[PDB]
């Protein structure tokens, strides 16, 4: 129970990592005219549609734990 | 293991266990007491309660579980509330979506969302009820959607 | 005469509608109470 | 004054049907704008004399099956007979549909200034019902006259419970 | 024509079936031809209901059912026995072509004068004359009726036909 | 001068502004572009020095809402009324009040809900008070339901009597402020004929109700001998019966030969041994010394007849050397800013709250309230978090006076503003207080703790190790205890039984035990001054660096409500007079809660329990306060891990609704965080990244949809905190309570 507990935290510190690293990578590291019209320019363009997505599924589960939850608890 | 919920064991445990502890407040009061009727009518709503999850699968826990797969034996478990909810939020939606692009179109949009015309509100909620098929012909016309709107940098 | 422009309000017509389909909730789980099926 | 009384002369009315005045001692027309106060005297009014009437019919003898009165108030021989019996109900319902749905507008017409607020229209009487200016305005003040003591007359056939504990025929049958 | 001033409502005149009648002003707010049409349809539909409640008697009864005058669980009686489910497929495959715009306040097809759609009338004696007044108050009584029927098989639930003879509570 | 100047038919009465929202504020009346003038709309509501500066417009505004505010309360006590006269079990707990718990709410039976209906004896069930309303009832000697249905009926009279009576007062008869600036006549009229014949008449009250009917429910009488408080007054001969003073009538009043009235009023103070509350001689008593003493108090304000003083003259004449100037200005920053006003009253308020708290929890003034203790416990409670609130909005108005209302030229060189040439000087020795306070308050606690768990008790702040017995309280309350025969010459017991004697018990259950205090009761004293203090620093750094910072040398030209500056001077977050409140109610949360957590667990360690045969003790924890207050593990553990476990297993029972408004009100104070922590930087992208996927689907909302603002958007993060974490408290405290006692 702490071999799995410690890797678990170290596990979700390394993926908040990547993705702070990702968005220094988009900022100090980012040259969108090598990237012209590329993957990550694709990904840049239709941002609006992912973090709409995001947001609709986490407002999806946090109406469907917490909507579980508070009635089984009632 | 699902067991099929009228035979199984520890559901009927917790029908002893809880008609005989809400009723060990029965015996608290006369038999004309208002609380001793209202006992009453709440072990008939025991009974009742546990008579009405029989079809149900209560496994080992003895409390009834759910199925989510469509497999129509289970259909009015989930995908029967599961049709007739997301036709009314497909109602209201619809009924949103149809009033903002009223109000899109008048004098002055902003006190329209304050002061609800209540005319042309209850137009559009009672209006939009076949959602379905009076949205998906307002998508074949290329209408549901847009284009070119609002974007950050890139 | 502008009493119905405040009883067409945001806040007021939002109690009036909660209000009322929590009427629906309540007195359609008095008269059906335990509905787990369907 | 124009009060016939100490002294308030014509606070706000007097062209209102009180033919031996306008009365008016306590502030109440000074601040409520008195079509309100109209709707409310004309109405306490009728349904006073229908009080005073249905306490006196009550008094001479009819029940098709019910409980004898030896009262007409004090509510589990009689007004709480009817409730239990699921009675009173009714008859309060329809009142609900004179008022809050004919008579609610009605008061809004009460308001706005284009009432006179008696007036359910309401004449089914051939020679006599002069919707005009003789008739009409001196046979209103007979109605509000009959009415108010239709009121105290109320209250008086209420009130005599503590040294009666009687009807009011039986009153009479004792000095 | 109520008389305490109450009538300068959204309503008009020449509307079929008018006497003058709005104390809560539901004519406000409510598209006063959509309103005068569901005052139609709903007086047509409970007209036919309440005949059902009249034709209860021994004339049709052609094997299906058996089961006559019950009014409260025969709804359960043919809900149970399926193809009340294709009544509404009846009902619902006749409504499309009825209206054509089908939708409650979105789009009411206001072309021919009146809610009348098509002129279902193959008999045809009359035109939209004032035999639309009499169909208004065949159809306000046919509903107040329609429903005394129902509260009778509710409360009592003895019967629709005798509860005018000679028997009371 | 003193005269009465009305305006009539100010404004007019239709709702044509109700359908102009925003009508009030001409920087808001030009609609929501955005949807941050819909909170704009709410706070801005109640702005009224941001309205317009006219102060008699304002003041008319203020006038008037106050009978709204009354009107509420009448509201409010006629619904305590009915759902005593209909819904409760008053008339039974009347017959035997320490075996019938009290309660008033019957809950409607729907789904599972009916299940809080609890059996409380008396016949009838439902949801058990703990406001404590039949104990004022049983002292005010409402006897059967017809007086709380009586009494409610006139609750909805002034109820319509304070509606009618504000609507009046803004409409059609509002005053100028040259009434409202005739102060030393409103002190006149509210020293004297608000308290004076306040207290008078109820002395009044309590010796025609009160004293012979808890004469009568004392001597055990069942609710249907006892005559009405109607029968006591048509003759004399049922008082004397039960007080024979009554029989001379107001004769040795009137002569002066008060000896007489020994029987109705007398000076003896404690308890009643046999309902666990005052003596009402002793109360009705107090209240006539009330009535003479207020009745003394209100003459001495000159209005009219040149006799009485004036505020000005009085101000001027402590011309202090230290000082410069005296308080020369102060009757016209008081008559002129209601800010200030507000300041004050809400200080002494919530002051005075507090010691209703401290009076009621020793002194149980109500007869069976000490015996009943969750009535015991959140009447202490209750007012003593209002009576904490009340105090940040002293420390919030004061700012509001100093940002808005604050004028240098009436305001010069006086006792107000010297303070804040050396506001370096307060505020800084605030500084130093509370750091000493915090060593010396709660490092005594890690060194108990760690000594404790070290092994080493031999070393920690103990009466066994190095004891630390609070001299001074033990030294004062000896000195309670040696009252009644010494200095207070004619009475009987001490002040309370929480400073002398042996307890008292009624029922078999402890009403007040004389409170010990050594060495663990020391250091809690020391958090409560500690916590005060920050406090005290928090809310008079936002006055004194209300106006005119050294960081920001121009607050008032940015406002009260204003978030901040920028990122410049290195980032100036929540710098405002009104960010110092923010911060001042989260220590509101700490100090209150600290406070209430030395009550409730000293009080179930050394008061509150039952009694046993040969008048032996048992607590509710059974002494475990000294031994385990000195720790926080003991604090933690012996408290919040303990005293939870009532309010845990509390399912499938009547208290299993604190169950669900402690968990509930965990996820409010959880969910504050999000408000607290991150910012509109993050949500209003957020939400306008949301905002195409409504122009996507063509359901822009036109109202365009902004995240909150900053302000807003840390004091919904305040308003969570508090709610959640003062329902946590709640639903621990009711669950714990209702559990055992
Ligand atoms: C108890 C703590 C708590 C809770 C419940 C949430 C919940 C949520 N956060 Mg979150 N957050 C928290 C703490 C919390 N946070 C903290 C401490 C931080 C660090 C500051 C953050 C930082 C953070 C970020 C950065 C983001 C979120 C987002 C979200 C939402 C995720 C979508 C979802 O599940 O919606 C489901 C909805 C809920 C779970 C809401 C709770 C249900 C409510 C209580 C019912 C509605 C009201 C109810 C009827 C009562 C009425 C009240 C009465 C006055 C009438 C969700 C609302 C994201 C978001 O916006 O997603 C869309 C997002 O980007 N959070
Ligand atoms: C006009 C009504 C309306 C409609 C059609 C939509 C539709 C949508 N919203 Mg939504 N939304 C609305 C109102 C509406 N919203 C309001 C009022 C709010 C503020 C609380 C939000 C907040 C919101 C968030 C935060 C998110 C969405 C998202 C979405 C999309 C995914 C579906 C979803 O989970 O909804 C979400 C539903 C809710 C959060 C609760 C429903 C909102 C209210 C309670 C019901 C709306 C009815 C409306 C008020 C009726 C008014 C008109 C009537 C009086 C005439 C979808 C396009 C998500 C997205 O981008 O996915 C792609 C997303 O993350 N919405
Ligand atoms: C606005 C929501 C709403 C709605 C739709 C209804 C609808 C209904 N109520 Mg109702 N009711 C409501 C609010 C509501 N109620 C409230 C707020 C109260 C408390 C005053 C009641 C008290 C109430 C009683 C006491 C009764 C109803 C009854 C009924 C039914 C009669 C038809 C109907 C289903 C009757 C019924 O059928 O219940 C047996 C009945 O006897 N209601
Ligand atoms: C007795 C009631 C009654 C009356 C007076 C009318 C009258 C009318 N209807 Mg009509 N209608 C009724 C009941 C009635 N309806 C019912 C119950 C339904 C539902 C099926 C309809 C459905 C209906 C439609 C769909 C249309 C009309 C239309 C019309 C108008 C012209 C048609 C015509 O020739 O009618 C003359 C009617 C009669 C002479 C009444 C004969 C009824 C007999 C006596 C019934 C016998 C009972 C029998 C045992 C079964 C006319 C004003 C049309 C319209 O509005 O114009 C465009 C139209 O399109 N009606
Ligand atoms: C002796 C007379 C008297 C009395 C009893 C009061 C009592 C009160 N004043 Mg008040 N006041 C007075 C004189 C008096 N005032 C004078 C002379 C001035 C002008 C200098 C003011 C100026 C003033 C202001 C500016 C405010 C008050 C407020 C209040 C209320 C405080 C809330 C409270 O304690 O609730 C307890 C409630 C009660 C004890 C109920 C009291 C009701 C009884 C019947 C006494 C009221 C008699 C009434 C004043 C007579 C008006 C005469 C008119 C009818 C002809 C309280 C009702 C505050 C308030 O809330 O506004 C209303 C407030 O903001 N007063
Ligand atoms: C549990 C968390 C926590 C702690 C410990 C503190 C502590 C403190 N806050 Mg505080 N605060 C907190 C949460 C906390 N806050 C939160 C959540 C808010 C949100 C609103 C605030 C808001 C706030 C404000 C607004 C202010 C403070 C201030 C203070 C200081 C008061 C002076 C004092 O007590 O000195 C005594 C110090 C302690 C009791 C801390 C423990 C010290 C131990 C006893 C001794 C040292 C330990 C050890 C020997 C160190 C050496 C070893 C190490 C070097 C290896 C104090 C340091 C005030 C300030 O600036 O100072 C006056 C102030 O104005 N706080
Ligand atoms: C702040 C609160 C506080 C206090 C009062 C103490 C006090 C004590 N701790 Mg301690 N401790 C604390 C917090 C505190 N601790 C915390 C927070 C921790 C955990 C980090 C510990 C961990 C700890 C350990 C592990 C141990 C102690 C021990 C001790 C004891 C001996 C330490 C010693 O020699 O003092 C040193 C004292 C001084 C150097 C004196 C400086 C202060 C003087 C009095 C100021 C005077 C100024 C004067 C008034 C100016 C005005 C006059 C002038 C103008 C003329 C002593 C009782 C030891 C023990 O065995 O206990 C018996 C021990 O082993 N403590
Ligand atoms: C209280 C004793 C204070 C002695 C100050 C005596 C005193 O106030 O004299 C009053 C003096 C003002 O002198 P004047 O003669 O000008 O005063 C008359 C004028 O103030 C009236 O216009 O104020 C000071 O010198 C301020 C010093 C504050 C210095 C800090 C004092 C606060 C620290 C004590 C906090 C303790 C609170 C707990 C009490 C146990
Ligand atoms: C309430 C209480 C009463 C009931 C009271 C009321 C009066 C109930 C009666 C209501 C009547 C008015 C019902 C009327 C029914 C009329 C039928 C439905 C008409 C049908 C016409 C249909 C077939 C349409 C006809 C088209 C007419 C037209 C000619 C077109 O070209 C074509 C065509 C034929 C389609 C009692 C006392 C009687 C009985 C109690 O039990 C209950
Ligand atoms: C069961 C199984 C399976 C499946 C599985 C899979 C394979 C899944 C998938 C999934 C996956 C496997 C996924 C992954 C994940 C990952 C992640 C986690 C990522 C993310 C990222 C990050 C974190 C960051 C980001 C970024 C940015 C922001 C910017 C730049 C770019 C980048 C990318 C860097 C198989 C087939 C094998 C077989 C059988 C078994
Ligand atoms: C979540 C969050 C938001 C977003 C909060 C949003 C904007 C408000 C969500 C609740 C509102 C009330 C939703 C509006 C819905 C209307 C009530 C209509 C719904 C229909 C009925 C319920 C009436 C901030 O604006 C913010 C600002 C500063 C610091 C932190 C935060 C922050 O943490």
């Amino acid at each position: 129970s702490a071999l799995y507990t410690h890797h678990q935290y170290i596990a979700g510190l390394l993926i908040v990592g990547a993705f702070a690293h990702g968005a220094i990578f988009f900022i100090r590291d980012y040259d969108p005219e090598q990237n012209q019209d590329n993957v990550l320019a694709r990904m840049l363009a239709h941002k609006e549609a992912v973090i709409s997505h995001l947001s609709w599924v986490s407002l999806f589960l946090g109406f469907h734990t917490l909507g579980l939850y508070v009635h089984n608890d009632v | 293991v699902l067991t099929p919920c009228q035979q199984s064991e520890a559901f009927h445990k917790r029908e002893i266990n809880e008609v005989r502890t809400l009723e060990n407040r029965q015996a608290n009061y006369e038999a004309n007491s208002p609380s001793y009727l209202a006992l009453q009518s709440q072990i008939d709503q025991v009974h009742k309660r546990f008579d009405k999850y029989g079809t149900l699968l209560c496994g080992q826990d003895g409390l009834p579980h759910l199925i989510t797969d469509g497999d129509w034996r289970h259909a009015r478990e989930f995908t029967i509330p599961a049709l007739l909810f997301l036709y009314i939020t497909g109602w209201i939606g619809w009924v949103g979506r149809s009033y903002l692009k009223y109000t899109k179109e008048t004098k002055n949009p902003t006190e329209q969302e304050i002061i609800l015309d209540v005319p042309m509100a209850l137009k559009y909620m009672l209006s939009g009820f076949l959602w379905p098929l009076s949205a998906w012909q307002e998508y074949r016309s290329g209408q549901l959607l847009a284009k070119e709107d609002e974007i950050t940098v890139s | 005469m502008n009493l119905k422009k405040y009883l067409s309000t945001a806040p007021v017509v939002a109690t009036l509608w909660l209000f009322l389909t929590a009427g629906i909730l309540i007195e359609l789980n008095r008269f059906f109470p335990d509905s787990l099926f369907y | 004054p124009s009060m016939p009384f100490l002294k308030r002369p014509s606070k706000l009315d007097g062209s209102l049907p009180g033919g031996e005045g306008c009365f008016d001692p306590l502030g109440f027309t000074e601040v409520f704008s008195l079509e309100w106060l109209r709707e409310a005297e004309i109405k306490h009014c009728r349904v006073a004399m229908l009080a005073v009437l249905g306490v006196i019919a009550q008094e001479f003898g009819t029940f098709d099956f019910y409980n004898a009165k030896s009262k007409l108030q004090l509510s589990p021989d009689l007004h709480n007979q009817f409730v239990q019996n699921g009675a009173l109900q009714q008859i309060l319902l329809f009142v609900c549909a004179w008022e809050f749905i004919v008579g609610l507008p009605a008061l809004i017409e009460s308001v706005n200034g284009n009432r006179e607020p008696g007036y359910f229209g309401f004449d089914p009487l051939k020679l006599g019902g002069t919707v005009g200016s003789a008739q009409w305005k001196r046979m209103q003040a007979g109605e509000l006259r009959n009415g108010r003591l239709a009121m105290i007359a109320f209250g008086g056939f209420f009130h005599q419970q503590l040294l009666t504990k009687q009807g009011i025929i039986e009153q009479l049958a004792h000095f | 024509a109520l008389p305490f001033l109450s009538k300068p409502p959204n309503l008009s005149p020449d509307m079929p079936g008018y006497r003058g009648f709005d104390p809560l002003r539901f004519s406000d707010a409510f598209d006063v031809n959509w309103l005068q049409e569901g005052e139609i349809k709903n007086g047509r539909v409970a007209m036919l209901a309440c005949l059902h409640f009249f034709v209860t008697e021994f004339y049709q009864f052609p094997f299906f059912a058996g089961a006559p005058k019950l009014a409260g669980p025969a709804h359960d009686y043919f809900v149970k026995s399926g193809a009340m489910i294709q009544i509404l497929a009846f009902i619902g495959f006749l409504e499309f072509l009825l209206h054509r715009g089908k939708v409650l306040y979105s789009d009411m097809e206001w072309k021919g004068r009146k809610p009348g759609e098509l002129g279902f009338n193959p008999l045809n004696l009359p035109n939209d004359k004032a035999m639309r007044d009499r169909e208004v108050n065949n159809g306000r009584l046919a509903m107040l009726g329609f429903a005394g029927i129902i509260h009778g098989e509710f409360l009592n639930g003895k019967m629709p036909f005798e509860q005018i003879t000679n028997f009371q509570p | 001068q003193v005269k009465v100047v009305v305006d009539r038919d100010v404004v007019p009465t239709s709702f044509e502004k109700w359908a102009k929202p925003g009508h009030f504020s001409r920087s808001l009346a030009k609609g929501p572009k955005t949807t941050t003038w819909i909170w704009n709309l709410h706070a801005d509501a109640h702005d009224f020095d941001s309205h317009t500066s006219s102060l008699e417009e304002v003041s008319r505004k203020i006038f008037s809402a106050h009978f709204g505010q009354l009107a509420i309360i009448f509201i409010w006590l006629s619904g305590m009324y009915f759902h005593g006269a209909r819904f409760s079990n008053y008339v039974a707990w009347l017959s035997n009040p320490t075996g019938i718990k009290p309660s008033a709410q019957v809950v409607w039976p729907i789904v599972g809900q009916q299940i809080l209906n609890a059996d409380v004896g008396g016949g009838m069930q439902g949801i058990q008070i703990t406001s404590g309303l039949f104990q004022l009832w049983r002292a005010s000697g409402i006897v059967n339901e017809l007086q709380l249905y009586v009494t409610a009926l006139g609750g909805l009279g002034m109820a319509g009597l304070m509606i009618f009576a504000g609507w009046f007062h803004y409409h059609k008869a509002a005053p100028k402020l040259e009434w409202f600036q005739n102060v030393e006549s409103m002190l006149n009229h509210h020293l004297a004929g608000l308290l004076g014949l306040g207290s008078l008449s109820w002395a009044g009250h309590q010796i025609h109700v009160s004293l012979p009917i808890n004469k009568l429910l004392d001597a055990g009488v069942a609710p249907s001998s006892i005559p009405l408080p109607h029968e006591f007054i048509l003759n004399r001969n049922l008082m004397a019966e039960l007080y024979p003073s009554f029989q001379q009538g107001l004769v040795p009043f009137f002569t002066l030969n008060w000896k007489q009235y020994s029987d109705i009023l007398t000076f003896k103070g404690g308890l009643s041994p046999v309902t666990g509350g005052l003596w009402l001689t002793d109360v009705a008593h107090h209240h006539l010394a009330i009535a003479v003493l207020f009745l003394v108090a209100g003459h001495m304000y000159r209005t009219n007849w040149g006799i009485g003083h004036s505020i000005k003259q009085i101000l001027e004449a402590h011309k202090g050397p230290l000082t410069g100037e005296g308080h020369k200005g102060l009757y016209e920053i008081l008559t002129t800013s209601w800010h200030a006003n507000l300041a004050i009253n809400l200080a002494m308020l919530g002051s005075l709250s507090i010691i209703v708290a401290h009076h009621m929890y020793a002194m149980p003034p109500y007869p069976y309230l000490a015996t009943d203790y969750p009535t015991q416990l959140s009447l202490f409670t209750h007012h003593m978090w209002i009576g904490g609130f009340c105090i940040v909005g002293a420390g919030a108005h004061a700012a509001i006076y100093m940002v808005r209302d604050y004028s240098p030229t009436v305001n010069f060189n006086n006792v107000l503003d010297r303070m804040i040439r050396h506001r370096d000087a307060i505020i800084s020795h605030l500084n130093w207080v509370c750091i000493f306070l915090g060593m010396h308050s709660f490092g005594l606690y890690i060194h108990n703790d760690t000594m404790r768990a070290l092994g080493r008790a031999q070393d920690m702040f103990s009466d066994t190790a190095i004891q630390l017995q609070p001299v001074f309280a033990q030294w004062i309350q000896q000195i309670h205890t040696l009252a009644p025969g010494n200095t207070a010459v004619n009475a009987l017991a001490t002040a309370s039984y929480a400073f002398g004697a042996d307890t008292v018990t009624v029922g078999s259950k402890i009403a007040m035990m004389p409170i010990k205090l050594g060495t663990a009761d020391f250091m809690v004293h020391h958090i409560h001054a500690f916590t005060i203090h920050v406090t005290t620093l928090i809310l008079l750094k936002g006055v004194l660096y209300a106006r005119n910072s050294r960081l920001i040398p121009d607050k008032a030209n940015l406002g009260f409500r204003f978030p901040c500056d920028g990122p410049g001077r290195g980032g100036t977050c929540q710098v405002s007079a009104w960010d110092h409140v923010f911060l001042g109610l989260f220590w509101m949360y700490n100090a209150l809660s600290i406070v209430i957590f030395h009550f409730s667990w000293k009080m179930q360690s050394d008061v509150w329990g039952t009694v046993t045969s040969n008048g032996a003790i048992s607590h509710i924890t059974g002494g475990n306060f000294a031994q385990s207050a000195i720790t926080i593990n003991g604090w933690l553990r012996d408290f919040l891990w303990a005293q939870a476990s009532q309010v845990i297993q509390s399912y499938g029972s009547s208290l299993s609704a604190y169950g669900l408004m402690f968990l509930g009100a965990h996820f409010v104070w959880a969910f504050s965080l999000m408000f607290l922590f991150s910012g509109r930087g993050y949500w209003q992208e957020l939400i306008e990244s949301i905002v195409w996927a409504h122009n996507k689907l063509k359901v822009a909302p036109a109202i365009a949809p902004r995240a909150l603002s900053i302000t807003q958007g840390r004091a919904v993060g305040v308003a969570h905190y508090l709610l959640g974490g003062i329902a946590t408290t709640w639903a621990f405290f009711l669950a714990r309570i209702i559990a055992v006692g």
